[PDB]
C-alpha cells in the first residue's frame, strides 16, 4: 500500500509517510541533512540504530554519500517527518553486497526521522 | 659482542658492543678499539651510548615502540653530538 | 623480560643488556670478559646494596619496566685488591649547563 | 594528482589504534589528493572507524606535524578482504635518527623567531627550522610510487 517514488518507476523505492513533518520546505541538492534511524534487512532480524550510537546520522544529500535509495528519499521528506523506506537490491549494494553486513541482492527497510536540513 | 671504549672530555670510559657504536656514522668511518671525543662531555656521551642501545633494539620491532626521551638541559649539546656523530 | 643496564665503578660503565632470571654471577662473569678481572673479585651492588651471586637481577629488584634501554638501570661495581675489597665509588657525570634563555 | 583517494564507494572498516606516545592526526588524502584533518587520537586510543577501498591515509603528531607510521610504512590504504573482516591500522612512533629527535625536542622548547639566537652552527638553525611537511612528504612519496615503475 505504498508509494512508488523511482524515476523508472519499477518500484525500487517505495515510501510510507508514518509521521507528517512541519513547513513545506524539503531538502535540497548538496544539503547537510541530520536524521535519526532504524535499518535491517528485509528477511532479517537484527537492525542498526542511530539511537544506539548515541548521535544523529549526518550526511551531504544527493552527492553520492550514501545508497541512491537515501539520496531519493529523505530528499522527498518534510522537517519532523518519520518514514518507512522498502528498497531493491539495484537502488543499493547490488550484486555484489557489501560483507560483512550486506549479502548478495539483499532488500533493506529503513524508519528515517528528518531532525533538520541546512544550506551547505 | 665484541667491545669499544669512548672517552667523554670530563674522562669517562663508556664501553659498548661495537656493534651498537657503529650506529655513528663518524665512528664506523673512526674504525678505519678505543675513541676520544675531547669536545663531549659525559651527560652528553653517557646520552648517546642509551640510543645506540634504543636504536639497536627498536629496529625491527613492529609493534610499538617507546619514545627516546631528552632533558631539556641535554637537549641542545646532544644536537650538537648527534650531528657531529651522524646518528 | 630483558633489561638493560650501566655497570658503573669509578670513571668506568659498560653498556649491556641481560635477562631478569639471569643471575649477577653471569653478570660479573660479562664484567670479567671486559675488565679482565674473576668473579671472586667483584662485588655487584644496587644503589648502596651487596647483591649475592646467585641471587636473580629479578630478585635483585631491577624490572625491564625500570631498565629500559633509553633509561638503563645502574649496577654499582667494586673490585678486590690485595687482601681487602675497595669501598663502592661511582664518579658522577658531568652537570649540563644552564639552559639557555631561550629554552627557559 | 598521483596521490590521491579512489572514489570507490566500497566501504571498508577500519581499526585505527595508536601505539604511540604522541596524540595523533589522522590525515585523509581526498580525490583531489589535498589532505584533510581528521579527529585526533589520544596516545593508546583505539577506534573502529569507517572508510573505503583505495582511500589513502597517512597519520602525523597533531602538534608539530612530525611524520609517524602505520603497519611500518608511510602510508594505509584499505583492500577490500573477502568476508568483510575489519583492517587494522597500526601507528607507532619510527626510530627516529638522535640529530631528528633533538631537532624535535629544542622545536618543542624553542619559539621558532628564536632559533637565530641559539648559539649553534648555521647548519642547525636550517634544520630547525626545516619542520616536518606533509606536503614535501606527499612530493617525496609520490616520486617513491612512480620510480617503482
Amino acid at each position: 500500500q505504498g508509494e512508488d517514488i523511482t524515476s523508472k518507476k519499477d518500484r525500487g523505492v517505495l515510501k510510507i509517510v508514518k509521521r507528517v513533518g512541519n513547513g513545506e520546505e524539503t531538502p535540497m541538492i548538496g544539503d547537510k541533512v541530520y536524521v535519526h534511524y532504524k535499518g535491517k534487512l528485509s528477511n532479517g532480524k537484527k537492525f542498526d540504530s542511530s539511537h544506539d550510537r548515541n548521535e544523529p546520522f549526518v550526511f551531504s544529500l544527493g552527492k553520492g554519500q550514501v545508497i541512491k535509495a537515501w539520496d531519493i528519499g529523505v530528499a522527498t521528506m518534510k522537517k519532523g517527518e518519520i518514514a518507512h523506506l522498502l528498497i531493491k537490491p539495484e537502488y543499493a549494494y547490488g550484486s555484489a553486497g557489501s560483507l560483512p553486513k550486506i549479502p548478495s541482492n539483499a532488500t533493506l527497510f529503513f524508519e528515517i526521522e528528518l531532525l533538520d536540513f541546512k544550506g551547505e | 659482542m665484541m667491545y669499544v671504549k669512548l672517552i667523554s672530555s670530563d674522562g669517562h670510559e663508556f664501553i659498548v658492543k661495537r656493534e651498537h657504536a657503529l650506529t655513528s656514522g663518524t665512528i664506523k668511518a673512526m674504525l678505519s678499539n678505543e675513541v676520544n671525543f675531547r669536545e663531549i662531555p659525559s651527560h652528553v656521551l653517557s646520552k648517546v651510548c642509551m640510543y645506540f642501545t634504543y636504536k639497536v633494539r627498536y629496529t625491527n620491532s613492529s609493534t610499538e615502540i617507546p619514545e627516546f626521551p631528552i632533558a631539556p638541559e641535554i637537549a641542545l649539546e646532544l644536537l650538537m653530538a648527534a650531528n657531529f656523530l651522524d646518528c | 623480560m630483558d633489561v638493560f643496564l650501566m655497570i658503573r665503578r669509578h670513571k668506568t660503565t659498560i653498556f649491556t643488556d641481560a635477562k631478569e632470571s639471569s643471575t649477577v654471577f653471569e653478570l660479573k662473569r660479562i664484567v670479567e670478559g671486559i675488565l679482565k678481572r674473576p668473579p671472586d673479585e667483584q662485588r655487584l651492588y644496587k644503589d648502596d646494596q651487596l647483591l649475592d651471586d646467585g641471587k636473580t637481577l629479578g630478585e635483585c629488584g631491577f624490572t625491564s619496566q625500570t631498565a629500559r634501554p633509553q633509561a638503563p638501570a645502574t649496577v654499582g661495581l667494586a673490585f678486590r685488591a690485595d687482601d681487602t675489597f675497595e669501598a663502592l665509588c661511582i664518579e658522577p657525570f658531568s652537570s649540563p649547563p644552564e639552559l639557555p634563555d631561550v629554552m627557559k | 594528482p598521483v596521490l590521491r583517494s579512489v572514489n570507490s564507494r566500497e566501504p571498508s572498516q577500519v581499526i585505527f589504534c595508536n601505539r604511540s606516545p604522541r596524540v595523533v592526526l589522522p590525515v585523509w588524502l581526498n580525490f583531489d589528493g589535498e589532505p584533510q584533518p581528521y579527529p585526533t587520537l589520544p596516545p593508546g586510543t583505539g577506534r573502529r572507524i569507517h572508510s573505503y577501498r583505495g582511500h589513502l591515509w597517512l597519520f602525523r603528531d597533531a602538534g608539530t606535524h612530525d611524520g609517524l607510521l602505520v603497519n611500518q610504512t608511510e602510508l594505509f590504504v584499505p583492500s577490500l578482504n573477502v568476508d568483510g573482516q575489519p583492517i587494522f591500522a597500526n601507528i607507532t612512533l619510527p626510530v627516529y635518527t638522535l640529530k631528528e629527535r633533538c631537532l624535535q625536542v629544542v622545536r618543542s622548547l624553542v619559539k621558532p623567531e628564536n632559533y637565530r639566537r641559539l648559539d649553534i652552527v648555521r647548519s642547525l638553525y636550517e634544520d630547525l627550522e626545516d619542520h616536518p611537511n606533509v606536503q614535501k612528504d606527499l612530493e617525496r612519496l609520490t616520486q617513491e610510487r612512480i620510480a617503482h615503475q
